[PDB]
């Protein structure tokens, strides 16, 4: 009915969930997650929100301070109270099925706490929408969809146009860094189509 | 990061097949999680990093999805005008405004907590801070405001049974990200996917823009201008980081390059080698790529030409016969540790050296040590992620084309010298080098082939396992961290679709109280070695036909 998750593990111990809602699925595989790699997700959080000095130590201060300050975490916050009611279902079925798991680790952890948390020294707590959505941003976006370099490009031709004078320098930062190059191999053939934008390669913002 | 669609046209006994490599890194336990979903509008297979709600890679009876890296510039930094006077505020649009802060206090395990602050402006956070020239650096994300939009719509497009619904969900992923699609009717398609800037004219996006006002990105461009195809006239979608597009601007990285050598053209060669692939020879691709030394291609004609004159006994031209007798492909020897061919090191050492004598040179320091890497240089753990050209590489690639090039040789990277000369000297320090480490026999030179070492510590340098439980592999392969495949109406089989993955060391990464490791911690690890995979069930009776344990809850919201 409403109520019932049926989990399915194959001969490779992967889990298929079956529910009848949103808030169920995801429950379902925010258990299973939370059987299969409490461990890793619990430190893929601490990595995320920046709260790994907090259980290893001073080694992890640096790196702590550096996600703080590469995100906004209150405007995260502000992107999941705007979620229609189906949406936060997905993340909130998510963290209480992980959570359903982890209550039943912290009540028999003798035989269910993962081996890593006796190592360590620390045992897991709840988790919220938040804590999934972060997982989330900050890997995929706050990490693999966020490079830049442009300040070092600038002092890279600022030592350009010293070495070279403005415009050799200029036309050099263009040969090592060009702006696009007509003869890269595209992922799509230039019979199909072509890019329609062009863009300013002199550093034109600054003249 | 790969990718290859195989459309109607291209695919032999089926009408599709779509083969992912994203490339990570390798860690313990795995990158991704392996999972099926079904109910409440979903009925979906395949793998995902971290868990996500959405699966990254999969299918779901109708559709199949992947991604590689985007690599678009979506990101812009903005110098920010301060003033001494009135500390915390910058000037935008003709006023002074208030930077947005916040405390953070990092607890520290036996250590002092230590609280700092992170500012923001209009642009975004603060990054760092030139008190000297009174200019803070914000950086500009263009999808900032849609990161929670993102994981909804890579969950949402699982539902997605034709080209259209899927690309209205594409149309939501802010990132950026190369996304493919593949249905049972053979259609295949590709869209780089993500939120780009609408820029000011005259802004140029490689460097910082002024933060004052004038130079604020006018909103977003419309989806239309996103790089995209649908059943292109060449029958198949190929990408390797390598561009979107003709004309698409890369990432401002200085490091990355789309230029005319790439990657992905070992891709096309083998998809190109015959008229259809079956999905064993588009499979088989993974094998081939992942052994295929990237520099050879590229560099082998100009080292043709050097030595062309040379006489039989000169050693700068044997290193190159070596080279001409070989494929570019690397095979252990049966020590399971140097490769069978000197052919990587000699390439290793030769690119080393025209880099030094050429990019490095003309670059100042300390900006030339950007340009040196060969693209061989690695620890005794191997790569860390996919191996590419270099920087460097690239760059000396279009010098050694001459006027086949379209990039301006601004400044002669050979100097006045001929190039021959550089080649030839190149090479000369490379017999020396190797001969001394080796021997004058290059036939018995068993050079040290790279190594694949499943980490303990996450991508961000973190651990996510105890350190005994890393994974060392013999053979380093520049593939996908996981591979996935999947077949569209196969010839050989009544099923819609037929899918395929591998998820190693396991699916699971528990290990209990005493120590003893769960039976799904390590059962995918010999499979991932030899290019093996196992089936990746949809349906309710392949699933129960393959069942090894089930569990049933019965919860209240
Ligand atoms: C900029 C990066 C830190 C790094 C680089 O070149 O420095 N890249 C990869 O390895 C490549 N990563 C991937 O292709 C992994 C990926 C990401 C998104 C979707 C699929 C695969 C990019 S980012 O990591
Ligand atoms: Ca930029």
């Amino acid at each position: 009915s409403s109520s019932e998750i049926k989990i399915v593990r194959d001969e490779y111990g992967m889990p298929h969930i079956y529910a009848n809602d949103t808030w169920h699925l995801f429950y379902g595989y925010g258990y299973v997650v939370a059987q299969d790699r409490l461990f890793q997700m619990e430190m893929a959080r601490r990595s995320t929100q920046g709260t790994v000095a907090e259980v290893l130590g001073k080694d992890f201060v640096k790196f702590d301070k550096d996600i703080r300050r590469n995100y906004w975490p209150d405007a995260i916050r502000a992107q999941i109270a705007a979620l229609s009611p189906e949406d936060m279902s997905i993340l909130q079925g998510y963290a209480d099925g992980m959570n359903a798991w982890i209550d039943k680790v912290n009540t028999n952890p003798e035989t269910l706490l993962p081996k890593q948390f006796n190592t360590f020294g620390f045992t897991p707590k709840r988790w919220e929408p938040f804590d999934v959505a972060m997982i989330f941003v900050g890997t995929m976006a706050n990490r693999f969809s966020d490079s830049t370099s442009e300040i070092d490009n600038l002092a890279l031709l600022t030592a350009l146009k010293d070495k070279y004078g403005v415009s050799q320098g200029m036309a050099v930062f263009n040969q090592l860094k060009w702006l696009v190059n007509p003869s890269a191999p595209t992922t799509i053939a230039v019979q199909e189509s072509n890019y329609p934008l062009k863009f300013n390669q002199q550093n034109s913002q600054t003249a | 990061s790969n990718m290859w669609v195989i459309g109607k046209s291209k695919a032999q006994d089926a009408k599709a097949i779509m083969v992912n490599g994203p490339q990570f890194g390798w860690y313990a336990p795995a990158y991704t999680y392996g999972i099926g979903l079904h109910g409440a509008g979903y009925d979906v297979t395949g793998n995902t990093p971290f868990a996500y709600p959405g699966l990254v890679f999969g299918h779901n009876g109708v559709i199949s999805w992947g991604s590689t890296a985007g690599f678009g510039d979506d990101v812009d930094i903005f110098a920010e005008r301060l003033s001494a006077e009135k500390p915390g505020y910058y000037l935008h649009n003709g006023k002074w405004v208030k930077m947005l802060s916040r405390e953070e206090t990092i607890t520290v395990k036996n250590g002092q907590a230590e609280t700092f602050t992170v500012w923001r402006t209009v642009h975004g956070n603060i990054l760092q801070t030139d008190q000297t020239t009174q200019t803070a650096y914000a950086k500009s994300r263009a999808w900032d405001g849609k990161e929670v939009a993102s994981l909804l719509a890579w969950t949402h497009q699982m539902k997605a049974k034709n080209w259209q619904e899927w690309t209205q969900q594409a149309a939501k992923q802010a990132l950026t990200i190369n996304w493919y699609y593949a249905d049972v009717n053979g259609n295949i398609g590709y869209v780089h996917t993500g939120a780009y800037p609408d820029r000011q004219s005259g802004h140029d996006p490689r460097l910082p823009v002024p933060g004052t006002g004038k130079w604020d990105w006018k909103g977003l461009l419309p989806f239309e201008m996103n790089p995209k195809v649908y059943n292109p006239q060449s029958g198949y979608i190929a990408n390797w980081a390598n561009s979107p597009q003709k004309d698409y601007p890369a990432s401002d990285l200085f490091a990355f390059l789309w230029g005319g050598a790439d990657r992905v053209t070992e891709i096309d060669r083998l998809l190109e080698q015959k008229p259809r692939l079956t999905a064993d020879q588009a499979w088989d691709v993974i094998r081939q790529t992942s052994r295929q030394d990237l520099n050879l291609r590229l560099f082998l004609p100009t080292l043709q030409a050097a030595t062309s004159g040379l006489t039989q006994s000169d050693p700068r031209r044997q290193l190159v016969e070596t080279l001409t007798r070989w494929d570019g492909i690397n095979l252990l020897n049966d020590d399971g540790k140097t490769w069978q061919q000197p052919g990587s090191a000699i390439l290793n050492v030769w690119l080393t050296s025209m880099l030094k004598r050429t990019v490095v040179a003309a670059v100042p320091m300390p900006f030339d040590k950007w340009y040196s890497a060969s693209g061989y240089e690695t620890t005794q753990d191997g790569p860390t992620g996919s191996l590419n050209i270099s920087v460097g590489a690239k760059i000396l690639y279009e010098a050694v084309q001459g006027d086949k090039s379209p990039i301006p040789q601004a400044v002669d990277l050979f100097a006045g010298k001929p190039q021959q000369e550089v080649v030839l000297a190149a090479l000369e320090d490379t017999w020396e080098t190797l001969s001394k480490r080796y021997g004058n026999n290059v036939s018995n030179w068993k050079t040290p082939a790279m190594a694949l070492t499943f980490r303990a510590n996450n991508f961000f340098g973190v651990p996510q396992a105890a350190a005994e439980e890393t994974r060392h592999q013999a053979e380093y392969q520049n593939r996908g961290t996981e591979n996935d495949m999947i077949v569209f109406s196969p010839t050989t089989s009544d099923r819609p679709v037929l899918a395929w993955d591998v998820v190693a060391p396991g699916q699971s990464g528990f290990i209990a109280p005493d120590g003893t490791v769960d039976k799904h911690y390590e059962d995918q690890l010999k499979m991932y070695e030899n290019f093996g995979r196992k089936s990746l069930w949809l349906t309710k009776q392949d699933v129960e036909a393959h069942k090894e344990s089930q569990e049933v809850l019965h919860v209240q919201r």
